[PDB]
């Protein structure tokens, strides 16, 4: 248990249990996946997502 | 020169101005959203080939060559970006908080 | 033409890719931002220079 | 060029001129045709030749 | 060209009676305007946390300076000397004049005091007045905040310890200051910090451009001073496109045009007889 | 009355907080002539003091 | 002694004495100091020769002495040489916007682009070509920027140093633009580049074995852009164990005074500095 080192936090066991099972909280386990890099940041603004 | 001094004679406020008229505006209402890059000239990022790229895909150029103006700005303050070509609006203003 | 067609992967140097691929990396209302460096080179509809 | 002792040595016409805008601006700005500002009091009106 | 110079606040008598003490001595003014506000006046707008002092000398020797010459009600009668005719001062330095010697204006050192300018202060604001030292102490304890400053970026070894020690102490006849580090806790003060870059850079530039331009410029008229120049730079290393050398030429000679204010120290004064207790002299402006 | 309706802002240390203080940005190296707006509502040495 | 009279072989018309009484406590330089000239020896046009050198007159109006223009009533023109000290108004023709604390140095006119070249004095042989009054910035610059032109261009083919100072002899100080025309390669930039060399040579040798690795240590601990720019100026040819505190010392004050003899080539001492500037940007009152 070395939590605040891991590169998956508490919300992501705490979404994976309360989710249903409709092939679409797959992609949310997906694309709660995108980082936080600057480089991250403008790539994912420069598609106005 | 003269010197004239003036004595308060009043016990609270004896006077009182009131904002009364908007002839017209100086800035623009814009969305103009503050240059961050002029304002801390004194932090890049510690690797190289990320700060260009971040420098290639944020519209900013690269300063090349080491110029006296690069020098003033870096260790005093002065006006980095230059006043344009064309204000058909005005004076252009906005700011940035997470 | 066909058999060389390795004889080009041997070695191993990145091609800068075209301005035509620069162009149609942009969403809608992005074309027309001070960012796209595209500009210069669109002038006319019909002969893209 | 049109020489300013004949204006400054000559005695005029005390008149209430009242333009509009500033005077400085109206200089600045060209309205007028030939301007001849000095901003101290030069004596270049004494040399009569 | 006389000036004056009042106060906004309520200025007491105690606050005039230790101030007129200061009544012939140097006080730089940022602008030579024939009324100004005592904000303006002195050194203390301009000291901050993250600036040092390299910046102050700088801004200094740019800065206009005049003499300080009478009191009033509450207009100072500030005097801007000229140059040739002569003068009287008081030594606000830590130095004993003595005769003919050439002062020098740095800023003062002690930021923070123990003296504190006997608390001649109003709200949020304080009087200092900069050392007159002559020019053999000036340019030494320049030198001094400079070799200073080089040893503060590895200073976790502790024989650069003792030697740092031994740089914050001085000699001259009768005086002994103790000058306080640039460096406070683990980060240095961003103009000491770019004039010791600056001075550092501009030697690398000339190491690895003497040997291009010997090359670049022995190919004229040879001379035995430039086959000397080589065997320097031959000894110095057995020791051990236009677009980059432009660019190279260009940053030698910006960076070391940020060395002025320390490679050239201008006299300000040429010293006349002293006084008993040596606090004031007659002397003669310069420049 | 509640808590903070932003706290990557108010409470002492945030993004904003270490962004737009002047100790902060005096600290961070800062051009002192651009004027940001938000820098009045951000510090506390002209504030609470 | 003080005042200096001259005269000219033509006589003056009302129109040429008020094109001249236009520039009263104007500069005008003197080659020689005598009390009484001729005009063919005022102003500069008597050393004024193209394919010559724009700095072999720099280093000539350098050494002229100075005067201001003043009293003109016929066939006296009335120089006036300017005692060490006292407070004189003087006034430009050279078009560039002036500031207060900014100090003055004369350079000879360089061409400003618009093929105009006012002369405002037209004679039978003889213009009068007035020296140009410019702030300190700009004189430094134009300084470091010619010694550019002549230590970078050696052993170099016209096409590269005309793509090279077809851009360097711009400089665009206080929206104005200029032009350095003639750096031509004369013995006096040979001798120039030559105490460069040494100097150079000088601060190489005699410097400490940690000032060469300062920079190194600030690229091994800190992050900024102008440490990035040292690290893409000095990076392609890639505990103090000695210690001396003394000989640092000495060894700084030999750092001085040579680097002192290098910026001499470019710095030098002023002329002019101002009190006030006349908000038309025309005339301004001066000590020296």
């Amino acid at each position: 248990a070395h939590e605040y080192h891991n590169w998956l936090r508490s919300p992501f066991s705490r979404y994976s249990a309360t989710c249903p099972n409709v092939l679409h909280s797959v992609m949310t386990l997906a694309a709660m996946l995108y980082k936080i890099s600057p480089v991250s940041l403008v790539l994912q603004t420069k598609a106005h997502i | 020169t003269q010197n004239i001094n003036t004595v308060d004679m009043g016990l609270g406020y004896t006077s009182n101005t009131c904002v009364a008229y908007v002839n017209r505006v100086r800035t623009d209402m814009g969305v103009r959203v503050q240059d961050l890059f002029r304002v801390f000239p004194m932090n890049v990022y510690r690797h190289d080939e990320v700060d260009r790229w971040i420098r290639h895909a944020a519209g900013v150029e690269r300063p090349q060559l080491l110029d006296t103006e690069t020098i003033s700005m870096l260790t005093f303050g002065s006006m980095s970006e230059r006043n344009a070509a064309a204000t058909v609006h005005g004076q252009k203003a906005a700011c940035e908080l997470i | 033409a066909a058999r060389r067609i390795p004889h080009f992967y041997r070695v191993r140097r990145e091609v800068p890719r075209t301005v035509n691929e620069m162009k149609q990396d942009f969403v809608v209302t992005d074309f027309y931002k001070v960012g796209n460096i595209t500009l210069y080179t669109e002038l006319h509809p019909f002969f893209d220079f | 060029m049109e020489n300013w002792s004949a204006l400054e040595l000559l005695p005029k016409v005390g008149i209430p001129t009242d333009f509009l805008t500033h005077v400085k601006t109206s200089a600045g700005e060209e309205m007028f045709e030939a301007l001849r500002i000095y901003y101290g009091d030069d004596p270049e009106r004494y040399n009569i030749h | 060209a006389n000036i004056f110079c009042t106060f906004d606040h309520k200025l007491s008598i105690a606050d005039v009676g230790k101030l007129t003490k200061l009544v012939a001595a140097v006080v730089p003014i940022p602008q030579r305007l024939h009324l100004i506000k005592h904000y303006q006046l002195g050194l203390h707008q301009f000291v901050d946390h993250t600036r040092g002092y390299v910046r102050l000398r700088g801004l200094l020797r740019n800065m206009t300076l005049t003499l300080m010459r009478r009191v009033e009600g509450n207009q100072i009668l500030l005097h801007v000397p000229t140059h040739g005719l002569l003068y009287t001062v008081l030594n606000t330095g830590p130095v004993t004049w003595e005769k003919g010697d050439a002062l020098c204006v740095l800023p003062p050192l002690f930021h923070g005091p123990l003296a504190r300018e006997n608390l001649l202060t109003l709200g949020q604001w304080e009087l200092v007045l900069p050392w007159i030292v002559p020019m053999p102490l000036a340019l030494e304890i320049n030198q001094r905040l400079l070799i200073m400053g080089l040893f503060s970026l590895d200073r976790s070894y502790e024989e650069v310890k003792a030697a740092v020690q031994q740089l914050q102490t001085i000699t001259f006849r009768d005086a002994t200051f103790t000058i306080p580090d640039p460096v406070i806790d683990q980060h240095l003060l961003i103009d000491m910090k770019t004039a010791c870059l600056s001075m550092s850079m501009v030697a690398n530039l000339a190491s690895e451009l003497t040997m291009t331009y010997v090359r670049k410029l022995a190919l004229e008229d040879s001379s035995m001073l430039l086959v000397k120049c080589q065997e320097l730079l031959m000894r110095l290393d057995r020791e051990r496109s236009p677009d980059d050398e432009i660019a190279r030429l260009s940053a030698l000679f910006v960076m070391l045009r940020q060395l002025d204010d320390l490679i050239r120290e201008q006299v300000v004064f040429t010293v006349c007889d002293v006084s008993p207790d040596n606090k004031s002299a007659t002397c003669i402006f310069k420049g | 009355f509640a808590a903070t309706h932003n706290p990557w802002a108010s409470q002492a240390g945030c993004l904003s907080d270490v962004l737009y203080n002047t100790r902060h940005r005096e600290r961070l190296g800062y051009n002192s002539k651009f004027y940001s707006p938000c820098a009045q509502y951000f510090n506390t040495e002209e504030i609470i003091a």
